[PDB]
RNA sequence: UGGGAGAGGGUGGUGGAAUUCCCGGAGUAGCGGUGAAAUGCGCAGAUACCGGGAGGAACGCCGAUGGCGAAGGCAGCCACCUGGUCCACCCGUGACGCUGAGGCGCGAAAGCGUGGGGAGCAAACCGGAUUAGAUACCCGGGUAGUCCACGCCCUAAACGAUGCGCGCUAGGUCUCUGGGUCUCCUGGGGGCCGAAGCUAACGCGUUAAGCGCGCCGCCUGGGGAGUACGGCCGCAAGGC
């Protein structure tokens, strides 16, 4: 069930796009990993540099409780 | 960055002196110098009340503005900074849009050539001076004043800052040279910046002419005195203190805390000094 | 009196603090592997916890106290029994989640987790 | 001359005058560092991830802008100073990168 | 950095023919521009010793040219490192 | 000329989590710690919980068998300044090359000097345990230091225990990053298994420890000893 494929084309750059870029965080709020993504090595690389910026604008989150 | 010398005596092989770098003019304003009595550390009946002094240069003393809100509004040109000999700071010479010139304590990076203003209104930037409430909190001052219009009281010695912590109704919070957290009321003046010539704690006097120059006579230890002169005084050859370590007066002076106990500004002082 | 409110479980190896306050975050009581009467290491057996946790509900439900929401902290033995016994207690379990605090690689940590 | 992408979070809980004040301060500064605005996007209210200033909404700015290098650490700083100023991220604009 | 146009108008400047790049002189007046914007950042950047190795790579490679050109045509040399006011 | 990737370096800013401390609230009989304990902390109100504040240090997930650098080493994010490097075009120069005794520069940590800073951690130190003993291991404290600026120190299992450059000698497979026409092909890195060959063996094998050429460094039984003496360097420690 790997994110890349429930989109079409995206911004990989684009840091204020919270909507699409909320997809690639964990329920806790953690930056998901490759084979959770489905992304290559380079488009990883972007989206996590990315979504760490929208977390500095406010956009996106460091970290989220874990409801069970 | 101080100035050091090589050892063709043996002063001089420790001796340091200021750069002096800042420093473009080396004559003062007239209209604002007026004689500094010397007092040789003694009061009106005559009498000495602060040991060990005298015998320093001749100085000038320097109008220095400690109020700035005098002239709200009015910009001023910084056409030179110039050595103080009443003060570890530098000077800056102002000259006000208006005509009018004044003294005031150089900021560090201040720079000739530049304007600076005092107000409310005023940008935050190095030599303007506002009331406290509207200076950004985490920003470092200097030259504060502790009451309003009672004039600059905190921080105004060389490298000395104070920096705003934080807002509490018509005070505000801060933290003194000292490390002291203290309320200061919110239409006390400072101005932005911290005071300048930072390195003045690293001169090496080198020699005791050196303070004698200074206006600063020898110092002498109470252990090298008799009984008649001080609780220390006394004893067949060196002697230990033999008591707690005590003022010629008589007073402890290891740790007896002297402030009063009761004083009203108690009530503002947030925590006591560190280190 | 507070009929909702809150129930900490701060789990660690060593022991289980259970503490129940009220809405607004405010303790109304607390136990712990301590209070049910252990010592030593003892105090980190899940069982411990277990008394542990009913020992604190017993005591909040005494004040009119009938729903809870768990907020849960650290990795203890005594977790998930401390968990298990406030359902188990009659208290509602409103909501379950851990807010273990976790450094985003703040201080140098002791020698022994190193 | 570069182009960048200023982003600026304002205190959510002004008036719509000193709301417009606050973007009149920011456009003189934009002009004051020489920044030629191009595009500019107004999102206002958000709801935040996490609390700012201990406030759970923020008030979006965002100007594309092209100005000289030199000068944008300067422009940033100057932007930072007022207090309803509460997040400055001045980016250099990228081309987008496509997923799919 | 050091731009496109800035480049061209040195090349120009020491082309030996109307399309010349990469000639001694070129290289040269090249790295003497990259040295020179180097040094200034040096003197400012004292502590960027990774950078500084870079700047040695590039006196190195000059050096070496300069003997070059200086072995096969003395007054080329003379006159390229006069126009750059190079010797020292 | 046109592009690419990157924790390469320097400078200025700036974000969140967590630890500690301080303030306010709420609450009570323990908390902490270990193999088990004790020291310690706690009714002078601790621990656990909520709100406020201060401050220093390090950057979770991404993160990898990954990337970059000559090496040391480099990891939140932004900007500026700046180095190396790869590719495609095959446009210019015309052997301009390789190595490199000396020299110069860089060089983890600890250490030193002057000044700042100091939350956490922690030599020395103090105490509790353990033990026959325990100047240790474990536990509770704790100062330098760890951090910043500038100046020194110049060491190391500074390792791939493998000098640099070039040419030549099966392939299979995973991976990073370019260019194709995108099946796959071709560059440049990073691994693994292996042709021939090498090797005392272990192993190495187009990232050679194979086959060759060039230049440099180095070894010549163990201890004595990286010691002594001399010299040079260093504030010292001590280095060569
Ligand atoms: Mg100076
Ligand atoms: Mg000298
Ligand atoms: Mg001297
Ligand atoms: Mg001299
Ligand atoms: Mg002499
Ligand atoms: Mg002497
Ligand atoms: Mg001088
Ligand atoms: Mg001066
Ligand atoms: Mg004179
Ligand atoms: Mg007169
Ligand atoms: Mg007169
Ligand atoms: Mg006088
Ligand atoms: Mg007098
Ligand atoms: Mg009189
Ligand atoms: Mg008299
Ligand atoms: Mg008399
Ligand atoms: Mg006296
Ligand atoms: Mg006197
Ligand atoms: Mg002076
Ligand atoms: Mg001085
Ligand atoms: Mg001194
Ligand atoms: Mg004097
Ligand atoms: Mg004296
Ligand atoms: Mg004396
Ligand atoms: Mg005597
Ligand atoms: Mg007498
Ligand atoms: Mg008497
Ligand atoms: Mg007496
Ligand atoms: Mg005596
Ligand atoms: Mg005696
Ligand atoms: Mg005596
Ligand atoms: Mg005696
Ligand atoms: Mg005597
Ligand atoms: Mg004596
Ligand atoms: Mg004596
Ligand atoms: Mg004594
Ligand atoms: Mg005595
Ligand atoms: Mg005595
Ligand atoms: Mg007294
Ligand atoms: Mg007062
Ligand atoms: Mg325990
Ligand atoms: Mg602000
Ligand atoms: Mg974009
Ligand atoms: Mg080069
Ligand atoms: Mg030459
Ligand atoms: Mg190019
Ligand atoms: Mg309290
Ligand atoms: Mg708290
Ligand atoms: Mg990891
Ligand atoms: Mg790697
Ligand atoms: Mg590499
Ligand atoms: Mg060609
Ligand atoms: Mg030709
Ligand atoms: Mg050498
Ligand atoms: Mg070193
Ligand atoms: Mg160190
Ligand atoms: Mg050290
Ligand atoms: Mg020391
Ligand atoms: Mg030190
Ligand atoms: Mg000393
Ligand atoms: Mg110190
Ligand atoms: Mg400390
Ligand atoms: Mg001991
Ligand atoms: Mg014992
Ligand atoms: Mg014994
Ligand atoms: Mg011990
Ligand atoms: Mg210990
Ligand atoms: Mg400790
Ligand atoms: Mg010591
Ligand atoms: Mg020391
Ligand atoms: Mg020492
Ligand atoms: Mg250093
Ligand atoms: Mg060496
Ligand atoms: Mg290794
Ligand atoms: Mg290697
Ligand atoms: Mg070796
Ligand atoms: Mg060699
Ligand atoms: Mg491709
Ligand atoms: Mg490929
Ligand atoms: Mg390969
Ligand atoms: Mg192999
Ligand atoms: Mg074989
Ligand atoms: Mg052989
Ligand atoms: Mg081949
Ligand atoms: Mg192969
Ligand atoms: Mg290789
Ligand atoms: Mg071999
Ligand atoms: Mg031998
Ligand atoms: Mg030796
Ligand atoms: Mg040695
Ligand atoms: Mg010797
Ligand atoms: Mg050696």
């Amino acid at each position: 069930a790997k994110v890349k494929a429930t989109l079409g084309e995206f911004d990989l750059r684009d840091y204020r796009n919270v909507e699409v870029l909320k997809r690639f965080l964990s329920e806790t709020g953690k930056i998901l990993p490759r084979r959770r993504t489905g992304l290559s090595a380079k488009e990883q690389r972007i989206l996590a540099k990315t979504i760490k910026r929208a977390r500095i604008l406010g956009l996106l989150p460091f970290t989220e409780k874990l409801v069970r | 960055a101080v100035k050091k010398f090589k050892p063709y005596t043996p002063s001089r092989r420790f001796m340091t002196v200021a750069d002096f770098s800042e420093i473009t003019k080396t004559e003062p304003e007239k209209s604002l110098v007026k004689p500094l009595k010397k007092t040789g550390g003694r009061n009106n009946q005559g009498r000495i009340t602060v040991r060990f002094r005298g015998g320093g240069h001749k100085r000038l003393y320097r109008i220095i503005d400690f109020k700035r809100w005098d002239k709200v509004g009015i910009p001023a040109k910084v056409a030179a900074i110039e050595y103080d000999p009443n003060r570890s700071a530098r000077i800056a010479l102002l000259h006000y849009v208006d005509g009018e010139k004044r003294y005031i304590i150089a900021p560090d990076g201040l720079q000739v050539g530049q304007q600076v203003v005092a107000g409310p209104d005023a940008p935050i930037q190095v030599g303007n001076a506002l009331p406290l409430r509207f200076i950004p909190v985490g920003t470092v001052v200097h030259a504060v004043e502790l009451e309003p219009k009672k004039g600059a009281k905190l921080a105004r010695a060389a490298g000395t800052s104070a920096q705003i912590q934080g807002r509490e109704g018509d005070y505000v919070i801060l933290r003194l040279p000292s490390g002291e957290l203290r309320k200061v009321h919110g239409e006390c003046y400072a101005t932005v910046g911290a005071v300048g010539n930072a390195d003045h704690k690293n001169i090496v006097l080198g020699k005791a002419g050196r303070s004698r120059w200074l206006g600063r006579r020898p110092h002498v230890r109470g252990a090298a005195m008799n009984p008649v002169d001080h609780p220390h005084g006394g004893g067949e050859g060196r002697a230990p203190r033999g008591r707690p370590p005590a003022s010629p007066w008589g007073w402890q002076t290891k740790g007896l805390k002297t402030r009063k106990r009761r004083k009203p500004s108690s009530r503002f002082i947030i925590a006591r000094r560190k280190k | 009196q507070v009929a909702s409110g809150r129930a900490y479980i701060h789990a660690s190896y060593n022991n289980t603090i259970v503490t129940i306050t009220d809405p607004d975050g405010n303790p109304i009581t607390w136990s712990s592997g301590g209070v049910i009467g252990y010592k030593g290491s003892r105090k980190g057996t899940p069982y411990a916890a277990q008394l542990a946790a009913l020992d604190a509900a017993k005591k909040a439900m005494a004040y009119g106290m009938q729903s809870v929401d768990v907020i849960v902290r650290g990795t203890g033995a005594g977790r998930e029994q401390a968990i298990r016994a406030l359902q188990a207690s009659g208290l509602q379990v409103k909501s379950i989640v851990d807010d273990t605090p976790v450094p985003h690689n703040g201080c140098r940590p002791k020698k022994k987790f190193r | 001359m570069r182009r960048y992408e200023v982003n600026i979070v304002l205190n959510p809980n002004l008036d719509q005058s000193q709301l417009a004040l606050e973007k009149e301060i920011i456009q003189r500064a934009l002009e004051n560092y020489g920044a030629r605005v191009e595009k500019v996007e107004e999102l206002g209210l958000r709801r935040l991830a996490y609390p700012i200033a201990k406030d759970p909404q923020g008030y979006f700015l965002w100007y594309q802008v092209e100005m000289p290098e030199d000068r944008v650490n300067d422009l940033a700083r100057e932007l930072r100073i007022r207090d309803n100023v509460r997040r400055v991220m001045v980016v250099k604009s990228q081309e987008p990168f496509l997923a799919n | 950095p050091i731009t496109k146009e800035e480049k061209q108008k040195v090349i120009q400047e020491f082309a030996r023919f109307p399309g010349d790049t990469g000639s001694t002189e070129v290289q040269v007046a090249l790295l003497t521009l990259r040295i020179n914007r180097l040094s200034e950042h040096l003197k400012v950047h004292k502590k960027d010793h990774h950078s500084h190795r870079g700047l040695l790579m590039m006196v190195g490679q000059r050096r070496r040219l300069l003997r070059y050109l200086q072995r096969e045509d003395p007054e080329r040399y003379r006159a390229l490192i006069e126009k750059l006011g190079i010797r020292g």
